[PDB]
RNA sequence: CUGUGCG
């Protein structure tokens, strides 16, 4: 890197945006949408190529957005595995033939 | 000439004879178009002139090739023919030999003659010697400069002591008293036997009181029946003027049957339905309105029904089924166009309603008035609107289309109106008024105006006017008010005169607008050089005698006494009569230029065109000069040259010792070559050093013409306020003769100095110079000069550059003016055409024009058609020429001033008026002399002083722009009136755009908030009464200064689009999104051309696009696009009598170098109510049809802007004019921030409290910060447009163009901003930054007052980072230490490389 | 992704919002992720906003939000006496 | 520098004349004005004592 | 194009030009990548020779 | 070349 490892230190890069977000969001209710995200300054991350490290918690709506998904909210709690340790109460039922 | 009529049905100069009848087929080829022309006129006329005899009839036919183009093989065969042929004449005549080649190389090849060309023959005809002799014998030019000085010396002592100490000098002191005396003598009529009342005065005015003071007093499914009626006669007026029928009349008696049959419909089925509302609504006396807005009395109209039903049985069937098979879609009439609509019903409805017919007073006491000034303040508004509808009803009247009567006629005293036409105009809830009139067109007519409270038919009275010039107060009725308004408040010096001057400035203002005339402007315009005479210390004597203005009808009396009183009330007194002359002076000079309330647009064509040839032959006639049809070739007969030649010696054989010729046009030739002479050795303000040398069939040429023509004029006025200015139309040869003049003279004048007519540079010094002049308390002498044009000579223009040296930069060779003395001979002889209708006119028929027609009808030749003189230079034919003699004259002049009077004078020449800034040395009784002597040196010049010039040290004025001690007047009803008058109304939105851009230059000059506001309200209400509707966009109402003061059209329409959308949580949430893309765009990233192909879908899809780039989901997404605004322009443009974007047409307009207002809005509104809107696939439908298909939605979406913004559902009747409103703001919002900076995204704040007396003026800067790189080229847009639109670019775009080279080699590839700012405004109709951008600001200053900046909405830009991106201080201090770390590891040389090749060197960033 | 596949009966509904940094699915709070600010990014935050009770609300709202993070790296020197341009003792004097 | 010595209220008064901000003014103009309110209706700025 | 770089290279021992070039390189690339204003004002300026 | 539009 030719700027000495100056720029934005990344770390800080995240760390803006989500101060940005929470200080921007003990104004007044707002859904945390993408819209709420997208028309932040500090939401940068979709830059910085590397992205081994998001912000705190929303890594999984990060990587969605690197396939630019129109989500808007839902039960983002991963850390309890929504999509490990899940009940496989499976089974089929009848046919209709063409 | 076979290749040329095939293509017109021609045999093989073309003769066709069929029975009785033979077509004539004449053709021609000549590529030049001046030699095309000239063919062309000549074939007209000699054919013309052959149907006279051969009548006592022929199709004549004239086929001009400007080429010679050909089908007979290909292309071939054509042109390499022609030129082996002048080949062989190479290889093996003298005139013809040279008229062969020169007449086809391309147009301009060899043949266009610049001011190079002298290479003709040069040739004498026994004429030019003895010219030169009367034009060139006093002429040396090199006269020494001592010499000249002494003469000038002996002169001044001349002057004094004979024509200044006599008393016969021109100019002298003010003597105000004096001034105020001559003012009430000349104006406030004493000895007339006139009443001191305007309604008693004027008729239009009795009958406006009447109105008014008639409909305050008495009231000032009730409303569902009378709807009814207007849409069945809308319907019904629909169906007349589509030819449904063979001949008018059965149109008009079938249109008559439907209304009467609708009128025995609604009889029945209803208690008392022509009792109530009919005589509460659309009725009158035994008459009932009808289709072509006629009214026809019933008892005639089933007279007429019985006729053609009795006489023509079965006609109700077929004329219903031919209507039926024809128009599907007005079939709404069901029990209408039926059987014989009851006629004993209808004599029973017709002998219920028997009432007085109207009178229609034709021929022109107690004064019942309320005395006006003793008024209420609601009563005088109330006079207004009645004014406004009154005025209305006329634009309306004179927009009925020609019809036929259907009565016989029995206008001498009175007429018992029965066949009568009338306009309808709502003024209170029971009450309505008519205006009767039996005439159509756009003639002068007679009126009557009547009321009807309750079915009580009350006569208002009648009047005579011209329906095309009341268009002003149409709708006026707050515009004029607030002028008012603020007009009486600049007089708040003096509580009590405000009293007084306010109802007496609303009375002049309601005369002027209820008699709309020539002499009232003339009258006002003398007021505003009286004022300007009375302010100053020194006035010309013959001031009062140009003032006085013939009144020949009370009308203008009244006006007359009223401006007269006004101006004593504001200037009359003691002591205390001048406590705030500035204010004063404003006050007086606004309300002369009330002069332009009343429009300009020639009452009577022929009279004004009478008057114009009067004003051109009287100056020749009283000289001695007036050859009538010369030759129309160039050869003159011996008393022609005789009397030309006499004319130039009477021209120039004025002495420098007599003061009995100051009037009579002609120059002295001593004084002349004085002027030359100190021209020549750089001794005046201006040098003959210049710099760009301007140098850059007619086979021969003389003094006279050159074989081509004759330098041939047309005779012609202009519109203007106080007197029709002369016009000279002419051929195209003589037009590009008059260009070359032309270029040559500007060139030359930008080489000077001091001269000012089309270098606003120039003009924009001599602006400061003046105001700093008036501040210091220099000299101001405005100076105008009286019939500048008629006595102006070409030959004058030849003795000044006889010995002009004009050195050149680098040569010093003192370039030959050859061939512009040959081009200004030739101008010396020109031929100007009077008009035919001039001729016919005095045909038919005291006066000095009259009786020289009279005596050259037969006495001496025949009939007068052609006028050729010495002087009378036609007005804009030689213009910068006389500039430039205007300004090396007063540049002499000034030099003889400052050698005779030891003064310091400094003058500014615009060709018609100048003004000169002296500053004295060590009131101005002492410089009288000094201005007498200027005076008297100019009329021994061509420069014969007006009357109305002024001389003082308090106010000056140049180019109608008054400069004042400390500020500058700002012109307020001027530039209201402006925005009133000059309605061009073609395009709503280019309407909206018109009245934007002069409220925009009346702002910067100061006018007011609340009357630009009242402005943008009337011209909505113009668009919205033409049937167009209201639409989001449009006229900004509710303004502030901040939307003018640095802010564009599209900055006014973002902020009207945000005071639609109140509490702003959707626009708010666009901007947003705007600023992020800006952000995203501007800080580089990837954002350039795939937003233009996101943009190109539309208004939908684009909009989808851009939100998909924030986080709009489909939730937000389609909450933004559920607002709608219906755009009838959506699928191209509205048809009015492949449709590129208006961007491609301003671009060919940059690229490439007599209709009445009122006539145009008629126009207007008549082409926005007829078949305008298209659909897409070449079917246009009416506006009514596309605003139909709207539901009642009322879901809180359609109710914060009703009429105007619709939901997504509430169009699903008609979907195709449906875009959404918020992606306009999103582009409007994108293309501010593109033109005037990133403020456009924060949000409005307001003031809290802000006292400044509503007077508190000053200059504010518009603050823009602009980022579009500052320059803009033409170069640039076309590149853009070339790089993004390439199938755009090569059609419809650049097929004249012959410097696509420098537009292909990358001229500043990619500027910034110039790919999707330039597709925001190529999609968008109305959005139009492009042409802003290639554009100055024209205003660079705007005057306002402080009560508006202190209310200006607070709305400044704020960083979206929060001051969080690098805190510059860390980036200067990073950029040292990387500097100082990576010294200090080998010595490097502390030179630019080892600062631009290192990485935190940003400090180029950071604006 | 969160699409429902090309069918369902159910879509569209549950809206997840934020009000003091608290994931609030329908009314409950789930939790508070920390967020660390050092107070010059605070008043940084404070300069960019739109009027005085947004001002009010985002500073009132700011120490109940300091409850669920631990932070008092923030400059207790003249930065705070530039923070102290918004005067809202009754702020700072309300969490106690 | 000041005006042109003229009370720029009138615009007739070149005598004895007294300067209110930055332009001249007369003795009667000046009463007028300051027996009326406190500020100057032409430079806008509280005239002298 | 990297093995002639690197041929250009050799040929350029102890690098203290090859270097400057490198390094007006990667400023010219800081500056077009990074975004700024840098697209076609260089076709301009290649077209020369 | 064609208008029904001041509420
Ligand atoms: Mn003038
Ligand atoms: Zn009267
Ligand atoms: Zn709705
Ligand atoms: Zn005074
Ligand atoms: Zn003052």
């Amino acid at each position: 890197y030719t700027d000495w490892e100056l720029g934005l230190s990344p770390q800080q890069i995240c760390t803006n945006f989500k101060t940005q977000l929470v200080l921007s969001s003990m104004v007044n209710p707002l859904v945390l949408s993408t819209s709420c995200l997208k028309s932040f300054f500090w939401f940068n991350e979709v830059l910085e190529l590397e992205d081994d490290s998001q912000i705190e918690l929303a890594e999984l709506t990060d990587f969605a957005l690197m396939v630019k998904n129109q989500n808007v909210s839902r039960a983002m709690f991963v850390e309890d595995i929504a999509m490990g340790y899940v009940v496989s109460n499976f089974e089929g039922v009848r046919i209709s033939l063409s | 000439e076979l290749e040329s009529c095939e293509a017109h049905a021609c045999q093989a100069d073309g003769f066709k004879l069929t029975g009785k009848t033979l077509i004539l087929l004449e053709t021609f080829v000549r590529v030049n178009p001046d030699e095309f022309e000239k063919k062309w006129k000549a074939d007209m006329s000699k054919l013309l002139n052959l149907k006279h005899d051969l009548q006592k009839t022929l199709v004549p036919i004239v086929d001009g090739r400007s080429n010679y183009n050909n089908r007979f093989v290909a292309d071939w065969v054509i042109e390499r023919i022609r030129w082996l042929l002048i080949e062989i004449l190479k290889a093996s005549e003298d005139q013809e030999y040279q008229r062969l080649i020169h007449s086809l190389s391309n147009v301009k090849n060899q043949s266009l003659g610049l001011e190079n060309l002298e290479h003709l023959k040069r040739n004498s005809l026994d004429y030019d010697e003895r010219l030169n002799e009367s034009l060139f014998i006093g002429l040396k030019g090199d006269i020494r400069e001592s010499t000249v000085r002494e003469e000038l010396i002996k002169l001044k002592l001349w002057f004094k002591d004979e024509v200044f100490s006599k008393g016969l000098g021109k100019f002298k002191l003010t003597d105000r008293r004096e001034l105020l005396e001559s003012l009430s003598s000349l104006g406030a009529h004493l000895d007339s036997d006139v009443s001191s009342c305007p309604f008693c005065n004027n008729k239009l005015m009795e009958i406006v009181y009447n109105v008014t003071f008639s409909c305050v007093e008495r009231t000032d499914t009730h409303s569902n029946i009378e709807k009814h009626y207007l849409s069945v006669l809308s319907l019904c007026n629909k169906i007349k003027g589509l030819k449904v029928f063979n001949t008018r009349r059965n149109t008009l008696l079938f249109l008559d049957l439907i209304m009467v049959n609708l009128m025995v419909d609604i009889s029945d089925s209803c208690q008392d339905a022509i009792e109530s509302l009919r005589k509460s609504g659309l009725i009158v006396g035994q008459m009932v309105m009808l289709v072509n807005d006629r009214v026809l009395d019933i008892l005639e109209a089933v007279k007429l029904i019985r006729k053609k039903i009795g006489t023509n049985p079965n006609w109700v069937k077929n004329c219903s089924k031919i209507l039926e098979r024809s128009h599907p879609e007005i079939w709404h009439h069901l029990s209408t166009l039926i059987k014989q609509p009851d006629f004993n019903s209808l004599i029973s409805i017709a002998q219920h309603l028997v009432s007085d017919r109207p009178i229609m007073r034709y021929s022109v006491k107690i004064c019942r008035h309320k005395l006006f000034q003793e008024m209420s303040s609601f009563e005088q508004m109330r006079l207004f609107k009645t004014l406004s509808s009154i005025s209305l009803s006329l634009i309306n009247s004179m927009k009925t289309s020609f019809s036929s009567r259907l009565l016989v006629n029995e206008y001498f005293g009175n007429v018992r109106l029965r066949e009568c036409y009338a306009q309808r105009f709502y003024l209170a809830e029971s009450l309505v008024g008519f205006l009767f009139y039996q005439k159509t067109g756009e003639r002068s007519r007679c009126y009557s105006v009547y009321l009807s409270d309750n079915g009580v038919m009350s006569e208002q009275g009648s009047f005579y006017c011209d329906p095309k010039r009341f268009f002003l107060p149409v709708f006026s009725d707050e515009v004029l008010a607030g002028m008012c308004e603020e007009m009486t408040s600049w007089l708040d010096f003096d509580t009590g005169l405000m009293n007084d001057t306010g109802p007496i400035l609303r009375l002049l203002v309601l005369a002027i607008l209820c008699s709309p005339s020539k002499r009232n402007q003339t009258f006002l315009q003398g007021l505003r050089y009286f004022l300007m005479a009375f302010a100053n210390q020194i006035h010309h004597i013959d001031l009062t005698s140009k003032l006085v203005v013939e009144c020949k009808s009370s009308s203008e009396v009244v006006v007359q006494r009223l401006a007269v009183g006004l101006f004593i009330r504001l200037l009359s007194g003691e002591s205390d009569a001048s406590l705030f002359f500035s204010r004063r002076f404003k006050y007086l000079l606004n309300v002369s230029y009330l002069c332009h309330l009343i429009t300009k647009e020639t009452p009577d064509r022929l009279t004004d065109q009478i008057k114009c040839f009067e004003k051109f032959i009287e100056p020749k006639v009283k000289f001695g000069c007036a050859v009538v049809n010369p030759s129309l070739n160039g050869k003159l007969t011996v008393d022609q040259e005789d009397i030309m030649i006499n004319g130039l010696k009477k021209f120039f054989s004025k002495s420098l010792r007599d003061t009995e010729d100051v009037q009579t046009p002609g120059v002295c030739k001593e004084l002349l070559n004085y002027c030359v002479s100190l021209f020549n050795r750089g001794k005046l303000k201006v040098s003959g050093e210049l710099k760009n040398n301007p140098f850059r069939s007619p086979t021969e040429f003389t003094s006279i013409s050159s074989n081509s023509g004759n330098l041939k004029f047309g005779l012609s006025y202009k519109e203007q306020v106080g007197s029709n200015r002369e016009l000279y139309v002419g051929d195209l040869n003589t037009k590009l003769m008059t260009r070359l003049v032309e270029d040559f003279s500007e060139a030359v004048g930008n080489s000077m100095k001091y001269t000012c007519l089309n270098s606003e540079k120039e003009f924009e010094r001599a602006i400061c110079d003046m105001k700093m002049a008036v501040n210091n308390g220099d000299l101001s002498c405005s100076y105008d000069h009286s019939k500048w044009g008629p006595t102006m000579s070409p030959a004058l223009f030849l003795a000044l550059l006889q010995m002009l040296e004009l050195r050149t930069p680098v040569d010093r060779s003192k370039i030959d003016l050859d061939s512009v003395k040959s081009i200004l001979k030739w101008h010396l002889h020109k031929v100007v055409e009077v008009p035919i209708n001039v001729a016919e006119a005095y045909c038919i028929g005291t006066s000095l024009s009259e009786e020289f027609f009279h005596q050259t009808m037969q006495l001496n030749g025949q009939i007068p058609s052609h006028i050729m003189s010495v002087l009378d230079m036609g007005q804009g034919i030689l213009h910068n020429t006389s500039d430039l003699y205007g300004l090396i004259t007063e540049q002499f002049l000034c030099y003889a001033l400052d050698l005779l009077y030891d003064v310091i004078p400094v003058s500014y020449t615009s060709s018609d008026d100048q003004i000169t800034l002296i500053k004295t040395p060590s009131d101005a009784a002492e410089w009288l002399e000094m201005i007498c002597f200027h005076e008297f040196l100019s009329s021994k010049l061509n420069k014969f002083v007006s009357p109305k010039s002024v001389i003082g040290t308090f106010v000056a004025e140049f180019k109608s722009r008054f400069f004042v001690m400390g500020e500058e007047t700002p012109l307020l009803t001027k530039f209201v009136a402006a925005a009133l008058h000059n309605v061009k109304c073609k395009t709503p939105t280019q309407l909206s755009e018109t009245i934007d851009t002069i409220c925009d230059q009346c702002i910067a000059n100061g006018v007011s908030t609340k009357i630009v506001t009242r402005i943008s309200k009337r011209v909505n209400q113009l668009i919205r009464y033409s049937g167009y509707g209201e639409t989001p966009f449009g006229a900004i109402e509710d303004q502030d200064v901040k939307d003018w003061v640095d802010g564009s059209r599209g900055y006014r329409l973002q902020r009207k689009i945000e005071a639609i959308f109140h509490d702003d949580k959707e626009t708010s949430f666009i901007r947003n999104c705007a600023r992020k893309v800006f952000n995203d765009i501007k800080r580089g990233r990837i954002f350039e051309e795939n937003l233009i192909n996101l943009i190109g879908r539309g208004g939908d899809e684009a909009l989808t696009g851009f939100l998909q780039y924030a986080g709009c989901s489909e939730q937000e997404v389609n909450r933004v696009l559920n607002y709608r605004w219906v755009n009838l322009s959506s699928f191209g443009d509205l048809r009015l009598v492949e449709e590129v974007p208006t961007l491609i047409k301003t671009l060919q307009s940059k690229l490439s170098r007599q209709s009445s207002v009122a006539s145009g809005f008629i126009g207007f509104c008549k082409s926005m109510g007829s078949k305008c809107v298209r659909d897409g696939k070449g079917g246009f439908l009416y506006i009514k049809e596309v605003y139909s298909g709207v539901s009642a939605c009322t879901c809180e979406i359609c109710a914060l802007k009703p009429k105007i913004i619709y939901c997504n559902n509430s169009l699903n009747k008609v979907s195709q004019f449906s875009k959404p409103i918020l992606w306009d703001y999103f582009s409007l919002v994108l293309t501010n921030a593109c033109e005037l900076g990133e403020w456009v995204f924060s949000t409005v704040k307001e003031p809290q409290k802000p006292l400044n007396n509503q007077n508190f003026f000053w200059a504010v800067k518009p603050k823009v910060v602009r980022q579009i790189e500052d320059q803009l080229g033409m170069n640039h847009v076309l590149q853009s447009i070339r790089r993004n639109y390439p199938v755009l670019f090569d059609e419809h775009l650049t097929p004249f163009m012959n410097d696509l080279q420098v537009s292909r080699t990358m001229d500043s590839g990619r500027l910034k901003f110039l790919d999707v700012c330039i597709a925001l405004d190529m999609m968008n109709e109305n959005l139009g930054i492009i042409s802003h951008l290639l554009k100055t600001r024209d205003n660079s200053v705007y005057i306002v007052k402080q009560s508006d900046c202190a209310l200006a909405h607070i709305r400044q830009s704020s960083y979206t980072d929060w001051e969080l991106g690098l805190s510059p201080q860390q980036i200067c201090t990073n950029f040292k230490t990387q500097l100082v770390l990576s010294s200090m590891v080998n010595p490097l040389v502390l030179s630019t490389s080892c600062l631009k090749s290192f990485f935190w060197f940003n400090e180029v960033l950071e604006l | 992704k969160y699409s429902y596949r090309l069918s369902g009966p159910e879509n569209q509904e549950d809206p997840l919002v934020l009000k003091d940094g608290a994931f609030y699915v329908g009314g409950e709070r789930l939790s508070t992720y920390k967020v660390e600010f050092t107070g010059d990014l605070v008043v940084k935050a404070l300069g960019a906003l739109e009027d005085d009770e947004s001002v009010v609300s985002m500073l009132h709202q700011l120490w109940p939000y300091l409850k669920a993070t631990s932070q008092v790296i923030l400059f207790q020197q003249e930065d705070f006496t530039i923070v102290h341009d918004l005067y809202k003792k009754q702020l700072t004097k309300s969490i106690e | 520098l000041y005006g042109r010595y003229n009370c720029k209220c009138c615009w007739f008064a070149d005598t004895n004349l007294i300067t209110c901000n930055d332009h001249y003014l007369c003795l009667r103009c000046h009463q007028t004005m300051l027996r009326n309110s406190e500020l100057c209706h032409i430079c806008w700025k509280p005239l002298p004592t």
